[PDB]
């Protein structure tokens, strides 16, 4: 063949949708053939493929439905040797892999009279953190507005929604520590780690420290509404420091992993 | 920024630096008090430090409320907490040596005077929400526990070994345009006695600001003549110079670290002085 | 290091005796300093970057100057970036002490990849620089009446006692103490070695005091040992270095057509163009110069991921889809020939991150 192609699908669980990306290139068989037969006399020839249809169709049984691409791709496109073209498609995801078909209708342009056409197609199967859980217990934590961007110094609010269904109520307390953690390594890594810790420690601060969450009766929820203020511009992806400890067995669950504050 | 001035402490500190624009915002610290009301009725707080006053804060029953009150850092150049005995308000008594050696009695003295500094200048007032004629006040002597090792550093820079200082010629240069930076390092009273040595090294490590990862020691973005790691003395004010040449558009941080020796571990102080520059 | 026997057979004019000695000296032919070049291109400005270093684990050295002399073939470029050391600059074998030396070259007409550049770095060995300090500041300091008597034993002192003093370079680096290693020299044996040769009692006494002082660790750190290098000839290492034999030179710029959440593409227009005109070799718009965008585990490409270059200025829209959370670098790009050739590419946006902010 002369369209060595593959499908490199990758899953986005955060977006809850898999991106199937096909990519096809003119192959070394074509690289040999262009010198062997097409223009043996001319020093360095080139192929002249023309794709007239690129189709991605999800199929099952008698069903066959096309799927549009992410970005505009001009259907009647050209292609020379040593070329590789990629396209992407999105589709929503648990125990039943999908079935897809890629169809490529094209035609060579050996001279503008002879146009050898092709309709090559093949089918296959689509084969291949934000909500935190508590250890030694059942409770679950999620910030309602996980990703928030604001300006420097403007106080902003979160909603730490809680699920509790274990056996009995709890009196967990949430707090932010603005203390530089102790480093455990070359200096080029030690000071990297310290810069991370210092920014975590004195970047964002909590206006409701030692906020005793009053009661969470069993099989019920709670909205631990928190309030913040930032003082150092940057991106606090999966911000640490904000940790919540339970006054039943002295847990230290890192509930702060569900937040992605961005203060400019 | 200028947009966030609705809040009182941010407005006050911005106004102070604007009115006295020679000092820099790193010469300030927050205090972050947290008033918890035990009285059944709601109370209104106004807190005050030397010149400014906070806006009214309505704290209700059994609910804590944090107060971000700013304080100017106290300089060790004109207070001399090192040799200043703790006062005995009942003079005349049999004296018993406390068995506290120099290295820790100096620490306890420093902590005590550091605490005593903010007591005399910080105050606040009441207004009960029900009846407005039940005003009062709060002493902080019998609330504020003794300071700790962490809190000494931030409010007392003299505890740190070196009072470094950085400056660029212009914080705006073109690609390939040369620019030199100077580091002014002066030791402190802590450095003058805490260690028996003569030389300490410092490194001029660089950060990308946006990406916030340290650039490699031998990078593709900043060019310089001579090693970043340099010696300095422990007894005289030292000036170091570097001849930075940026190559890539962006912004860089130029932090500093100071170490005993090139022995992997053993870094004296992880300094916070940094000056950001932009190349475009 | 090799041994070497010299012998003289010299006569004299005034005297008739055919004098001449036969000495057997060691020579350390191993070169102390080492230099590794690294090269940098950027549009129309070149950049040299030398990583000076030492080539012996237990012999730190000191740099004085490394001014890159330009070639003498023609009225060539305006170099800049010569380093003159105000004070000698230490340098070890390895560690976090990379003594970079950077140079900026900007052309006038064009580049020829056949010229040469001579570094001409002047250095000296820490052992020599710190042996001079002992043999001039501890023995014969501030005395001429002493030196006129001691000088008859000069060359013996600098060849049969001083040469074997192995040093604590680690101690000098850390605490700045001039101290010997414990298993350096048998004190009793070297103390005995001086008796056999005749010697003035005062000279024996003062040399004993000096050896005791050196073994006890005189530790002047920074108040001195910058004046005694004046009477030590340095050593030059004029080394040639040459620009690379690249055939072609492209540069590629990713214009951002028209922050950016996951799953929504960002349009871009790539502009590849061959700036080989200003590097001697004429442009060749017919070679096998495939240009490809290396998609990674944290980026995804849509459009033309690879294309053959056959024109001076190629461009084509390409769409970029993020996968990772935030603060990602651009995808790398490569241009490797198919037949046998090599070239170089200046990615203008090589180091420029983009913030991806989900939802």
């Amino acid at each position: 063949s002369l369209l060595n192609m593959r499908l490199r699908n990758i899953s986005l669980k955060s977006e809850h949708c898999i991106l199937s990306s096909l990519d096809f290139q003119t192959s070394k068989a074509s690289e040999q053939l262009t010198k062997k037969f097409i223009y043996p006399q001319e020093h360095n020839s080139f192929l002249k493929l023309n794709f007239q249809e690129i189709s991605y169709k999800l199929i099952d049984g008698t069903s066959q439905i096309e799927l549009d691409p992410i970005c505009p791709l001009k259907v009647p496109l050209t292609a020379f040797s040593y070329d590789s073209i990629s396209a992407t498609f999105k589709l929503v995801l648990s125990t039943q892999p999908h079935r897809v078909k890629i169809t490529l209708a094209y035609e060579l342009e050996l001279h503008p009279n002879l146009k050898l056409p092709v309709r090559t197609s093949w089918e296959t199967e689509v084969t291949l953190t934000s909500l935190v859980n508590s250890k030694l217990s059942n409770v679950k934590f999620k910030f309602i507005n996980s990703n928030i961007k604001v300006i420097k110094g403007e106080k902003f609010t979160m909603r730490l929604q809680i699920i509790n269904s274990s056996s009995s109520p709890l009196d967990l307390v949430v707090y932010y520590n603005n203390t530089i953690n102790p480093i455990p390594l070359t200096l080029e890594n030690q000071y990297q780690l310290h810069n991370k810790y210092r920014k975590i420690a004195e970047g964002i601060i909590l206006l409701s420290n030692d906020y005793k969450i009053p009661v969470v009766p069993p099989r019920e929820t709670y909205f631990a509404d928190l309030r913040f203020i930032g003082i150092m511009s940057g991106y606090y992806g999966t911000l640490s420091g904000l940790k919540v400890l339970d006054l039943n067995t002295n847990e230290l669950i890192e509930v702060g992993n569900g937040a992605s504050v961005l203060i400019q | 920024s200028s947009q966030v001035e609705n809040v009182d402490w941010i407005e006050y500190v911005m106004s102070k630096i604007r009115a006295e624009s020679n000092l820099h915002s790193r010469d300030f610290i927050l205090l972050l008090l947290d008033f918890r009301n035990s009285w059944i009725d709601g109370i209104k707080l106004n807190v005050q430090f030397e010149d400014f006053t906070s806006n009214e804060y309505h704290v209700e029953a059994s609910h804590t409320s944090r107060i971000i009150v700013p304080i100017k850092k106290i300089d060790y150049k004109k207070y001399n907490f090192e040799n200043t005995p703790i006062p005995r308000i009942y003079p005349g008594r049999q004296f018993i040596q406390s068995g506290l050696n120099e290295e820790q009695t100096i620490e306890m003295r420093q902590k005590f005077w550091c605490r005593e500094h903010i007591i005399s200048k910080l105050k606040c007032n009441w207004k009960l929400t029900t009846d407005q004629s039940v005003t009062g006040s709060v002493d902080f002597n019998k609330f504020i526990e003794k300071f700790d090792h962490k809190m000494v550093y931030t409010i007392y820079p003299g505890r740190l070994f070196y009072g470094v200082q950085l400056l660029l010629d212009e914080p705006k240069v073109k690609v390939g345009e040369i620019i030199n930076l100077k580091i002014i390092t002066e030791p402190t009273s802590t450095c003058r006695r805490k260690q028996n040595s003569t030389v300490n090294f410092l490194d001029i490590v660089i950060f990308d600001s946006k990406t916030s990862k340290i650039l490699p020691r031998s990078n593709r973005r900043i060019l310089y003549n001579g090693s970043l790691t340099k010696p300095i003395s422990t007894t005289k004010v030292s000036e170091i110079n570097l001849e930075i040449i940026p190559i890539e558009k962006g912004r860089y941080e130029f932090s500093v670290c100071i170490s005993k020796s090139n022995n992997q571990d053993g870094i004296i102080q992880f300094d916070s002085e940094n000056v950001i520059l932009s190349v475009i | 290091a090799f041994d070497l026997i010299i012998k003289t057979s010299f006569t004299k004019k005034n005297d008739q005796g055919t004098f001449g000695e036969t000495k057997k000296v060691r020579i350390q032919c191993y070169l102390q300093l080492s230099v590794s070049v690294e090269d940098i291109f950027k549009k129309d400005i070149f950049f040299f970057k030398f990583l000076l270093n030492s080539s012996v684990r237990e012999e730190p050295v000191i740099l004085y100057s490394s001014e890159l002399s330009a070639p003498d073939t023609r009225n060539d470029y305006n170099i800049r970036g010569d380093y003159i050391a105000t004070t000698p600059a230490l340098i070890t074998f390895d560690g976090n002490e990379s003594f970079i030396n950077c140079y900026e070259i900007t052309a006038n007409n064009n580049f020829d990849s056949k010229d040469i550049f001579n570094l001409k770095v002047r250095y000296n060995t820490l052992k020599e620089q710190l042996d001079c300090f002992i043999t001039d500041a501890v023995l014969i300091e501030g005395d001429v009446e002493w030196f006129i008597l001691f000088e008859k034993w000069k060359t013996f002192w600098e060849l049969e006692i001083l040469k074997k003093l192995k040093y604590d370079y680690d101690a000098f680096k850390e605490n700045r103490i001039i101290r010997l290693l414990k298993t350096s020299i048998d004190l009793n044996k070297t103390k005995s070695k001086i008796r056999n040769l005749c010697i003035e009692k005062a000279v024996l006494d003062k040399i004993l005091i000096c050896l005791n002082k050196v073994s006890r660790g005189i530790a002047v750190c920074n108040t001195d040992m910058d004046e005694y290098v004046r009477n030590l000839v340095p050593k030059q290492l004029t080394v040639p270095v040459q620009l690379p034999g690249f055939e072609q030179f492209f540069h590629v710029q990713f214009e951002q057509m028209e922050i950016a959440t996951i799953g929504n593409s960002l349009s871009y227009t790539v502009i590849v163009e061959n700036l080989s005109g200003q590097w001697g070799q004429d442009v060749i718009d017919d070679g096998g110069y495939i240009f490809e965008i290396l998609s990674s585990n944290e980026w995804l490409i849509h459009g033309q991921k690879r294309c053959a270059i056959k024109e001076k200025r190629k461009e084509f829209e390409v769409h970029l889809i993020p996968l990772k959370k935030g603060y990602l670098n651009f995808p790398r790009v490569e241009i490797t020939n198919i037949n046998g050739k090599s070239c170089r590419v200046d990615h203008s946006n090589a180091f420029e991150s983009i913030l991806i902010f989900a939802a």
